[PDB]
């Protein structure tokens, strides 16, 4: 039936869920995540979102405020509402999974509330679109996709500057921080292809 | 994080072969998530980071994928102009434009509620440093507006059957991310996706640009000018977060360098030394990578020339011999706890030496600092990632190499001594330093190996499960947080494909209210000690076959 989502996990406990359309798929994905990983994925939202220091306290207020400044929530709530309605199933299906089993677990904490929930002192709750986004988000992107130092480069260049003097600081800086060095090896041969933009190096936007 | 990806040309009883291993630390519990899915247009088996919707590791029986972080420069940062007298607003295109802001509380258990304010511009958010009365940065990222899109990108490529369909995903994927492509019939590819941007003429994107708006960048780069290869001559596809292609600039990280030292060699050297490799030895390359010495290759040869001329009896010269009989693959003594050859430690003390004689001498103070990391430093519970070689280290090899480096030596790292000199004063301190600790024989010298640990807290540092749920593996391994491998046409299966993982500590992290584990919580935590693996099932035979429990839920949305 279109309404039904199997699940079966193999000998390593891995689920494989087969369902017919999208949203019923990524329920079912998000139901076994629910049910593997919830303090995990529940504390990655809040690591995601800057919330840790609601449950966590004092220690982590530094790190929720460096969280929250390092993003636009409403950025990201707009790309969520502009999605088509196929997309947006998947984000969709993957939160009211986790919702089917936080609903089962918050009923039957007995038995079905992982240990960590009670060591460290509260309860699970519901997950919306975003939260599943933001888990993406907040570490592919605002973590492994956001790095620069142009700030700490220029503290630099200007301290060579200053000490061998403007001509022999820039070629200082660039040969500690070179643009680019033709004997790095590449994932992709010479042969192939090479890169057609030169850039500057000179820091001519001064 | 690396990845290998051998074509039919160099594929020995298959047509392609793709070993990956993202490396972001080890957490407990497992920093990817297995699973499968089946349906909606998706047939996929593999693991992922978070259990994101879509598979960062995995195959769908026609082509597989996976990823390594590409360290492009995909963010520059501009410097705003403020007003004293116009607060929130910043001046742009001749105009003084109101900045956005919002009200964020940081609810604190047991402690005081905490409010203020985040600012963001046209350029991005606004940093909390370096500020003053007149001035701000913003820190822009050509990926800002398609955070989605790149989540989506990574879902929808999943059903991609050959390269066109799967490339027009990675257009649409804006990280900076290296994708790779595999498919049944031998095919092999490479993209290194994300938004790049198109900046001004004479834009040093190493370094800020005014936000004013004559900086702006004009939009972005087409995915024409990303770096990529199908099938390319050389039959092999590999990186370490080594550079993507010729004249492709790097992450501005100061810390971060793309020259002539790169670690990806280790492993273009493998693939390399065999014509035809197999699965089983392109596994394997995951075990040698991650015990090799990544610096051994790098200054071996200056080693040698400065102690070429020196009598048996000079510790200098026996240090270098040492270091010339090794192989630079670290193994653990039946201890457990130490390394078979001194080597590392050697290499480490002596490193450590040349740096602060040569680059850190050159460079004033604080910035001294960034460039006098050996790249051994750890911690009792070892290494939070991956070893790599240091900054400095990369810059020191390009002034070892004299003329050979295509890197100006604006200044000279040995201040007019002879290089040799240098590199003796160096196996001098080593020489003293070791042998006071360990003796002056080197042959039963027996240094502290690295060990590994699979932390509570997750990369953020904040507790992802109890502290206790830590778990420790004696020989560290530089290798990814997870390893999978696909394997598509074996001749020995009677399965188009095959593919292998392994998700430590296990698949579950669920910990009953009465504390009993689950029985998935770590079974697979010495299969990724000894360098084992699991299969990945994909047809509906293989997982009914490998069942071990079956659910069905019947919901309507
Ligand atoms: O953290 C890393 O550098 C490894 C990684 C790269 C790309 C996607 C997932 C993980
Ligand atoms: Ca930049």
């Amino acid at each position: 039936s279109s309404s039904e989502i199997k699940i079966v996990r193999d000998e390593y406990g891995m689920p494989h869920i087969y369902a017919n359309d999208t949203w019923h798929l990524f329920y079912g994905y998000g139901y076994v995540v629910a049910q593997d990983r919830l303090f995990q994925m529940e504390m990655a939202r809040r690591s995601t979102q800057g919330t840790v220091a609601e449950v966590l306290g004092k220690d982590f207020v530094k790190f929720d405020k460096d969280i929250r400044r390092n993003y636009w929530p409403d950025a990201i709530r707009a790309q969520i509402a502009a999605l088509s309605p196929e997309d947006m199933s998947i984000l969709q299906g993957y939160a009211d999974g986790m919702n089917a089993w936080i609903d089962k677990v918050n009923t039957n904490p007995e038995t079905l509330l992982p240990k960590q929930f009670n060591t460290f002192g509260f309860t699970p709750k519901r997950w919306e679109p975003f939260d599943v986004a933001m888990i993406f988000v907040g570490t592919m992107a605002n973590r492994f996709s956001d790095s620069t130092s142009e700030i700490d480069n220029l503290a630099l260049l200007t301290a060579l500057k200053d000490k061998y003097g403007v001509s022999q600081g820039m070629a200082v800086f660039n040969q500690l921080k070179w643009l680019v060095n033709p004997s790095a090896p590449t994932t992709i041969a010479v042969q192939e292809s090479n890169y057609p933009l030169k850039f500057n190096q000179q820091n001519s936007q001064t | 994080s690396n990845m290998w990806v051998i074509g039919k040309s160099k594929a020995q009883d298959a047509k392609a072969i793709m070993v990956n291993g993202p490396q972001a630390g080890w957490y407990a519990p497992a920093y990817t998530y297995g699973i499968g899915l089946h349906g909606a247009g998706y047939d996929v088996t593999g693991n992922t980071p978070f259990a994101y919707p879509g598979l960062v590791f995995g195959h769908n029986g026609v082509i597989s994928w996976g990823s390594t972080a590409g360290f492009g420069d995909d963010v520059d940062i501009f410097a705003e102009r403020l007003s004293a007298e116009k607060p929130g607003y910043y001046l742009h295109n001749g105009k003084w434009v109101k900045m956005l802001s919002r009200e964020e509380t940081i609810t604190v258990k047991n402690g005081q509620a905490e409010t203020f304010t985040v600012w963001r511009t046209v350029h991005g958010n606004i940093l909390q440093t370096d500020q003053t009365t007149q001035t701000a940065y913003a820190k822009s990222r050509a990926w800002d507006g398609k955070e989605l899109a790149s989540l989506l990108a990574w879902t929808h490529q999943m059903k991609a059957k050959n390269w066109q369909e799967w490339t027009q995903q990675a257009a649409k994927q804006a990280l900076t991310i290296n994708w790779y492509y595999a498919d049944v019939n031998g095919n092999i590819g490479y993209v290194h996706t994300g938004a790049y941007p198109d900046r001004q003429s004479g834009h040093d994107p190493r370094l800020p640009v005014p936000g004013t708006g004559k900086w702006d960048w004009k939009g972005l780069l087409p995915f024409e000018m990303n770096p990529k290869v199908y099938n390319p001559q050389s039959g092999y596809i590999a990186n370490w977060n080594n550079s993507p292609q010729k004249d492709y600039p790097a992450s501005d990280l100061f810390a971060f360098l793309w020259g002539g030292a790169d670690r990806v060699t280790e492993i273009d050297r493998l693939l390399e030394q065999k014509p035809r490799l197999t699965a089983d030895q392109a596994w394997d390359v995951i075990r040698q990578t991650s015990r090799q010495d990544l610096n051994l290759r790098l200054f071996l040869p200056t080693l040698q020339a400065a102690t070429s001329g020196l009598t048996q009896s000079d510790p200098r010269r026996q240090l270098v011999e040492t270091l010339t009989r090794w192989d630079g693959i670290n193994l653990l003594n039946d201890d457990g706890k130490t390394w078979q050859q001194p080597g590392s430690a050697i290499l480490n003390v002596w490193l450590t030496s040349m740096l602060k004689r040569t680059v850190v001498a050159a460079v004033p103070m604080p910035f001294d600092k960034w460039y006098s990391a050996s790249g051994y430093e750890t911690t009792q519970d070892g290494p939070t990632g991956s070893l790599n070689i240091s900054v400095g280290a990369k810059i020191l090899y390009e002034a070892v190499q004299g003329d050979k480096s295509p890197i100006p030596q604006a200044v000279d790292l040995f201040a007019g001594k002879p290089q040799q000199e240098v590199v003796l004063a160096a196996l001098e301190d080593t020489w003293e330093t070791l042998s006071k600790r360990y003796g002056n024989n080197v042959s039963n010298w027996k240094t502290p190996a690295m060990a590994l640990t699979f932390r509570a807290n997750n990369f953020f540092g904040v507790p992802q499960a109890a502290a206790e749920e830590t778990r420790h593996q004696a020989e560290y391994q530089n290798r990814g947080t997870e390893n999978d491998m696909i394997v598509f046409s074996p001749t020995t299966s009677d399965r188009p494909v095959l593919a292998w993982d392994v998700v430590a500590p296990g698949q579950s992290g669920f910990i009953a209210p009465d504390g009993t584990v689950d029985k998935h919580y770590e079974d697979q935590l010495k299969m990724y000690e000894n360098f084992g693996r699991k299969s990945l099932w994909l047809t509906k035979q293989d997982v009914e076959a490998h069942k071990e429990s079956q659910e069905v839920l019947h919901v309507q949305r």
